[PDB]
């Protein structure tokens, strides 16, 4: 078969890898940066620490987006089944497009709910904002996870 | 928790330290130390030999568990031991230098057989031994140490802890790698 | 020969950028001005909603390169012409590279802005006006590819 | 002079691209041909060692950066010393992860026969073990890196006040999520892998 | 400390001398291993009683 | 705050050690408290100062010799930090102790106009501005004598580019401009320093500390120019330092400041500054923004601003324990609270 | 064949030694960013 | 696996005799340091004879 | 092999580069011009619909690009000359980074101009001065890229 | 099946087995013996005890050593690339573990010879923390002497 | 095809490096505890002679060097197999490699032991117990070296 | 095939390195060391010189290096041998890349040598026996590349 | 055995000559005229004493260009390819060597200059040290005049 050579699964297992490595980077920027700001703030004011971990919640669901888009394409590669190279080339487009879409919400999520809770000390009134922009900078992650499973459903 | 220690700790050594030669070195260096007590104990001891000198009993059983455990292996210097029948016999009538089986006679009576030792595939045996060996004594050390806590929560009066901690850990435990630790052995009961 | 078999490779990077380097722009320009609506509402609370529209103004270049991406997605075939990819592989850098410039443009103007508009009131029109200037260019990024995307699969053959 | 050279591979990069493109032997940059002929235990063997490698060098990196704090800390709170030593464990375990997946892995590493040697099953296993070391060596690099940060953080204000650091083992915790993650995936995408035959 | 080496030097080779003169088959019984046992066992015993010589030497110090 | 920890994790977790010795406000509430300087000794016996004024035994503690003793300890924790550092971060402590370097040099080269004693006017000198030169500077009179003799060899050596020395040798007035320009030189060096290697989050929690001290030296020398200087503005603007956050349209309204409202009508355009000249004492204005502004760097981890951020918030606890114990020795308590503590 | 010159051999040679090569340099450059703590072995 | 069982039996038997009869000056000592001991040694025993009771693996050399 | 297979590329990356590398420069131009009129009008804030005039400067460049982008994109053909993609790349290129070196020249003259402005309004006639002649260099590109637009298709054959 | 570069492969694992395992040993004897160094000119009867970094990093050498012989008895000009890669692999392994150990036990080992001479309870908790960084390149070791088990069969 | 004609390229890069990488790692450990030396010795000269162990170790490593390259040397031929000249590659980078971190390590703590040395004398004593398991390091690509060496022209064709 | 036409390659640009790399050493070895010559007998004009030993011994790098770029000249020709042109090339790069390091090992010791002993009198030997040891380096490879220069035309058919 | 692309390696040994020459006598020139302007300010008697470094430094280019131009004289369309490597060979010989002895040049005499207003007796030292730096250029012209003579001398 001309559209399944032997070389397809390699663009198929290097999509799982690009959804998983990259996705869990944008949730380790997004959760030690942002945990950095709650340490930070850990003497001054300690009561707003058990509050403050939202950043780190919504870093972690990231890692979630990367999670189901890896499994959803380590199911579809078998060496007993056929496997078209247009399968490999989608399976990797949305592999890509799902973990740097978590990296950049990983790097705004920690850029910006380590100021935020650092900030959040002097102001107690800053905390439904930064919850909003944070919601703002974690569907960045989830308009990719969309693209993603949408591009494993077409490309199957 | 210095009360189980005071076997599990050398024998947890043993397993990892595993030689008739070494270990007699080391119970030797021990006993040297255990004979002596009387002057080493009324001297300036510095950091590292006061260190060495406090312990002078758990060197002791240290050695003295490497003795044993590398008495079950046979492994003397990375030697081994034709102290007792072997359960390999090796072909009598074969060719120089090609590969040859040996067909099992019976089971070698203490410890792992001699017959496993200037070996090609002796190593994968190995492997899986001393592999299921670690599991078994890992199963056996948390299994053990877990009862206590169930004794402290006896000591406690508190059926509100034992229901709520050491049940659902007992049957998490146990029907998970407790049924890996059976597995082993059943495998091993079947040929 | 015509529609070969590593045809799809060029729409698949070009679905693939358009969400990117678009959440690549967006995410600067929601982290770089979140940093300045935290940093002015610590003495400003009552401003803290008014402050939003750069990050909002940033969220709407990911949803151009959602909509850019999921209409690519929706021609990616496997007997595809060349062409094709070549087309989706324009219309997705087109989006992408784009929205990473908004994004770029919105991230520092709007830092600035809702630190100049703490101090005076009369500034968050000029704001606006100047992040509607910024948003303009991943709208033009969205033009070129929807312009683009639409002549895919218009004459193709083989 | 790194910016010359990452400039330099790309304009000879883009020079020979042209010049096999424009002289209509653009097919002979095939990188298809290049997986196909290549050995599969190159990329299986270099997927282990990768696994096994960049696990340590996350573990390590992690181990420094909450050890050197923990150390710097207790000079004047000695009482972290032992205490804190979690975050040591939990930058630790990610050396695991990836030990128990690459020995998982190297039990897949047989002697091919010739005959079928570059067939669909060998090549298969020769690309998932490959995928499935690196992804999970990297995230575990990069999990061994996040949780040594987040108990750098946690080893100070640990010290400062201790009622703190249960406060602040939360983020180690959703920090130490992602190498057990990766250690899934990696055993997902070398699940249907066979051994070389 | 050149009494203790001294003194395992006795041991262990008086030991592995004895092994060889046997024809053990740890030692003789591969391929690789030497041919003839006591033509081994005559150069290690001989270094047994060279480090008996050191034992006895440094046993007086 | 990836690859922080190689050479700089024992020397922050160490400071950060040193930042949990900041005393808070119920500790200097228990200090305002005290009726004698023995007993603010006990109360700070009890805090990390422990046993620092122990070789003293109450009948030669004055408020002065607390002051000497609580300082020579941060001096001394100061170089143990610094005996620790290693590269980048060696030359940022080298940086900080260079404007100590230039008081020694401005209170030095004052002791020999007045005909002082070498022996009392260097007990005066700060101990983290030492140079191996210090004393040799009773040498000459005049500036060039003095630079190309013993401040050639000196760190403080590119800082004299703008200190034109008109053959007219020292009197107290333009050593004040000398003291100043060497300052402003310096400003410009270190800022340029923690913008080029200093990485990113020590950079702009450490420029914004930095550039408050260019604006503090700014109004300082644009408002003590009113009663003791006749200067012209051309000749005033040399002196103001550009790199801070009031320079480029407000430095200018600082060196035309001809009156007291040249310069509050100038620091009303600036929002941050606004107030300051309006009500209260503006040096406690001043130290309480300085601290606000160290309160908020160590907030941020992974940064080397936390020891500038410890070394002046440390300094303003010598400073509110020598006040509190200049308060409780001349019996005089009616301004007793006037600490600054955001600890 | 994939080619005469850039054959199969060759070419996975230089990508084992290109990476061996790469984990070199960044070795070298860890090691190389190694300096001495002066100010604790001075009398001052 | 019979003689396993059997040695069990002559293992618990001593333990249970050892327990009874332990001293009485360190009881907690004796009766734990000697009866956990012979646990260890019949669990290494049992452990490397069962692993050659029936094995998968054949001992295969060519030098020799 | 006159109008080869592989011929859409370069007119389909220079239908994308128009677009990219004349909005990453008009970026520049609104940010870096933007951030000098959110600081400049906290004072004068009635300079601030004057002061504008660099990021609707900066905002025509991107029109340039796109006239551009257009022209090209309404060339494509799964089936035309690879002297068409040379010109449309050429085309491409010429707005792009000739676009992206006029937003540089207006980023970096309007905050200069916008912070100089306020203290002395007689350098707003001198600021419209030097930005019409940073303004035209992507004017030029313009004319060069419909230059060759306009010879692209016109005596091609195969 | 048995092609002519293939010993290239082990030679260059045999290479960087000791080569990678030596620079992190060497890092982690240098940065660590600067902290000895530093240390020990006010409280200088603390040398003989702080010497277990450059031990530990000693032992990361040795575990290097021994794939590095390993491998290089097991090399053959007529070997198959199956081999080749095991042994490149078992270089890489060990390569990779003991140049991350010697990295950690230097940057850890100096700043615990600097606390520890500040705070005596800091011993027990630097070498605690140094036995953690030791066994990683036993991490690698152990997959070293596995792909070396699986040379020749 | 077993012994090609580019096959003495990888031979005489292994001869080249061997020398190359030592003399690279001993000029550092000369340089860098050298220059300790040389500010060391101008307050306390007396003690000049005895901080020259940290050069001498150093210098030691290139001799490490010589010795491969002197023994990878004497192997290369037109006709050798490219077998031996990829075991003659990996002897010289084994020396190489290992020696520069050799000399890096015995450079870098010879310049903090001679420099803390003057201050406090018992320091000396640690400063050649680290010296020495940092020139062990150099020992270890020797042994490495010559167990290649050893391997390198045996059973070829 | 044997003998091949891009041959001399290798040895042209190995005749090339031997003295490129060689005078790029001692260049940094004569300016390094020029610099504290320059900076101290401002003070100690006697000791000019006395304290001229590091830029000889520079220049004694750039002899061997000289001294190799002119046997493997004239060992040159066309239609040599491929392993004469590898072995003219590692004979090339042995001197040249290790005189390089030798040459940083005098410059950067040499010109703390020559800050020290204007300071102290008793220093100057040390500064020429740490020099001794640096330019041993050089001559090692001196001793590497003349070994291997000897092979390269030794029964090469 | 005399190929067409023959004379490329000639072309780059004819340029490499001069052009690496030229770069260490204006990195000489360079370094020693910035010395000169900045020590003859103030003692402007010792100008013409001071301009020994920049005279070592175009030596250096003298040195280049008599290769370049020997090389030039030796090119030719049917020539051997030995002859183009030998060219080569020469041309980097003496460049890449003046190049080193340009900027040891340069070093010294702007150290040289620097301070011999200082003390007199410098002077003599500088001269001397800056032999040692000519030296290192006249060695690749050495071997570059060595190389030429062989480039034609049994060519077929």
């Amino acid at each position: 078969n001309i559209y399944a050579p032997l070389y397809a699964p390699f663009f198929g297992f290097a999509g799982c890898a690009a959804a998983m490595v990259l996705s869990c980077l944008g949730a380790a920027i997004g959760t030690a940066k942002s945990g950095i700001g709650i340490a930070g703030i850990g003497t001054f004011k300690p009561e707003l620490i058990m509050k403050s971990l939202i950043p780190v919640v919504m870093s972690g669901i990231l890692a979630i987006y990367g999670l189901v888009v890896a499994v959803l394409i380590a199911g579809n590669l078998s060496p007993t089944e056929d496997y078209t190279l247009f399968n490999g080339f989608m399976h990797l487009s949305c592999g890509l497009c799902v973990g740097f879409a978590c990296l950049s919400s990983g790097y705004a999520i920690g850029m910006v709910g380590d100021v935020g809770v650092r900030k959040y000390m002097h102001q107690p009134r800053l905390f439904v904002g930064i919850v909003l922009i944070l919601i703002f900078s974690e569907v960045l992650g989830l308009y990719g996870m969309i693209v993603a499973l949408i591009l494993n459903t077409r490309g199957s | 928790a210095g009360l189980a220690t005071v076997v599990t700790f050398p024998f947890m050594f043993a397993i990892m330290f595993g030689d008739m030669g070494h270990g007699f070195i080391l119970f030797l260096m021990a006993l040297f130390l255990v004979l002596n007590e009387r002057k080493f104990g009324a001297m300036h001891r510095d950091e590292i030999f006061d260190m060495a000198f406090t312990g002078r009993y758990v060197l002791l059983l240290m050695g003295a568990f490497s003795v044993y455990t590398g008495l079950l292996y046979n492994d003397i210097f990375s030697k081994s031991m034709t102290i007792f029948k072997s359960g390999w016999q090796w072909p009598s009538t074969f060719r120089k230098g090609e590969s040859i089986e040996a067909k099992k006679t019976g089971v070698y009576p203490f410890g792992l057989d001699f017959a496993w030792h200037g070996t090609d595939n002796g190593l994968l045996f190995s492997n899986s031994y001393k592999m299921k060996l670690s599991i078994l004594m890992g199963y056996a050390h948390m299994t053990y140490s877990f009862m206590f806590s169930y004794i402290n929560y006896r000591a406690k009066n508190s059926k509100v802890d034992i229901i709520g901690n050491f049940i659902p850990g007992l049957v998490f435990m146990q029907s998970i790698f407790g049924y890996l630790s059976w597995a082993i052995v059943y495998k091993w009961s079947k040929d | 020969e015509l529609c070969p078999v590593y045809a799809p490779f060029f729409g698949a990077i070009g679905c693939a950028s358009a969400i990117i380097f678009t959440s690549l722009g967006a995410a600067y320009g929601t982290a770089k001005s979140g940093v300045g609506i935290c940093a002015t509402c610590v003495l400003r609370p009552d401003l803290l909603f008014k402050n939003i529209v750069p990050v909002i103004m940033a969220g709407i270049i990911a949803i151009y390169g959602l909509v850019v991406s999921v209409l690519v997605c929706y021609s990616l075939g496997q007997k595809q012409a060349l062409y094709t990819g070549f087309i989706q592989l324009g219309a997705g850098l087109s989006v992408g590279l784009s929205g990473l410039a908004a994004g770029f443009a919105i991230g520092i103007v709007g830092d600035a802005g809702v630190r100049g508009s703490s101090q005076q009131p009369r500034l968050f029109v000029g704001m606006i006006l100047i992040l509607i200037f910024a948003e303009v260019l991943g709208l033009y990024g969205l033009i070129v590819a929807l312009l683009l995307n639409s002549r895919a699969t218009q004459d193709v053959v083989c | 002079f790194s910016h010359f050279l990452y400039y330099l591979v790309l304009i000879v990069v883009i020079v020979y691209g042209l010049y096999k493109l424009f002289t209509g032997h653009g097919s002979d940059i095939n990188f298809g041909k290049f997986l196909l002929r290549t050995s599969p235990y190159m990329w299986a063997n270099l997927g282990i060692a990768l696994c096994v490698g960049l696990s340590v060098v996350g573990a390590a990196w992690g181990i420094f950066i909450t050890g050197s704090s923990m150390i710097g800390a207790g000079v004047r709170a000695p009482r972290i010393t032992t205490k804190n030593l979690i975050s040591i464990i939990f930058c630790e375990v990610v050396a695991i992860y990836g030990l128990i997946i690459a020995i998982v892995f190297s039990s897949k590493l047989t002697v091919a026969t010739a005959e079928n040697m570059y067939s669909k099953s060998n090549l298969y296993t020769g690309y998932s073990l490959f995928w499935a070391g690196i992804t999970v060596g990297a995230s575990n690099l990069i999990c061994g890196i996040a949780v040594g940060i987040t108990g750098a953080t946690a080893a100070i204000s640990d010290a400062a006040d201790s009622a703190l650091f249960v406060k602040i083992l939360v983020i180690e915790i959703f920090g130490s999520i992602l190498g057990l993650l990766g250690l899934i995936v990696g055993l997902l995408m070398a699940g249907k892998a066979s051994e070389f035959q | 400390c050149c009494t203790v080496l001294s003194a395992f030097g006795v041991v262990i080779l008086s030991v592995i001398a004895h092994l060889f003169n046997t024809n053990h088959e740890s030692f003789v019984g591969s391929i690789n291993d030497p041919e003839d046992g006591p033509a081994v066992a005559h150069t290690v015993y001989l270094a047994a009683l060279v480090y008996l010589v050191f034992f006895v030497f440094c046993g007086f110090q | 705050g990836v690859y922080f920890n190689i050479d700089n994790g024992f020397i922050e977790g160490v400071v950060r050690g040193y930042r949990n010795g900041l005393l808070s406000n119920n500790q200097y509430i228990n200090l305002t408290q005290c009726d004698t300087l023995e007993d603010l000794k006990l109360q700070l016996s009890s805090t990390d100062y422990g046993n620092f004024l122990s070789s003293v035994s109450s009948e030669s503690l004055t408020t002065s010799l607390i002051q000497e003793y609580a300082s020579s300890k941060l001096y001394h924790e100061f170089n143990y930090i610094r005996d620790q550092s290693s590269g980048s971060t060696r030359k940022f402590m080298d940086y900080i102790t260079y404007g100590y370097m230039i008081d020694n040099v401005a209170l030095m080269i004052t002791g020999t106009i007045h005909d002082r004693d070498k022996g009392e006017i260097l007990q005066r000198c700060h101990p983290l501005g030492w140079f191996d030169t210090l004393p040799t500077l009773s040498v000459a009179t005049d500036l060039e004598s003095l630079y190309e003799t013993v401040l050639v060899d000196t760190p403080l050596a590119p800082y004299f580019k703008n200190c034109f020395d008109t053959a007219e040798e020292l009197d107290d007035m333009n050593i004040e401009i000398i003291r100043n320009k060497l300052y402003k030189a310096y400003l410009e060096d270190f800022y340029n320093f923690v913008t080029e290697e200093i990485p990113e989050p020590a950079k702009e929690c450490m420029q914004t500390l930095l550039g408050f001290e260019a604006d503090r030296r700014s109004i300082n020398i644009a408002l003590n120019s009113l009663q003791s200087s006749d200067i012209d503005p051309d000749l005033k603007s040399d002196l103001l330092p550009n790199i801070g956050k009031l320079y480029p349209l407000a430095t200018f309204h600082l060196a035309q400041a001809q009156d007291f409202e040249g310069v509050r009508a100038a620091l009303a355009n600036v929002y941050e500054y606004r107030g300051f000249l309006e009500t209260g004492n503006l040096e406690d204005h001043f130290y309480q923004l300085e601290m606000e502004l160290c309160r908020d760097a160590f907030t941020q981890q992974f940064a080397i601003s936390t020891v500038w951020a410890w070394m002046k918030s440390k300094e303003q606890e010598v400073r509110n324990i020598t006040w509190i114990a200049e308060c409780i020795a001349q019996n005089q308590r009616e301004r007793i609270n006037n600490y600054i503590s955001v600890y | 064949i994939l080619s005469s010159i850039w054959t199969e051999g060759l070419l996975m040679c230089l990508i084992v030694s290109a990476l061996l090569l790469f984990i070199l340099i960044v070795a070298l450059s860890w090691i190389s960013n190694l300096d001495i703590t002066y100010g604790a072995l001075e009398k001052s | 696996f019979y003689t396993v069982v059997g040695v069990f039996i002559v293992v618990s038997a001593m333990s249970v005799l050892f327990w009874i009869m332990a001293p009485k000056n360190n009881q907690a000592v004796w009766r734990s340091t000697v009866i956990l001991t012979l646990a260890m040694m019949f669990l290494m025993w049992a452990i490397t004879f069962l692993c050659q009771l029936h094995p998968l693996v054949a001992p295969r050399r060519s030098d020799l």
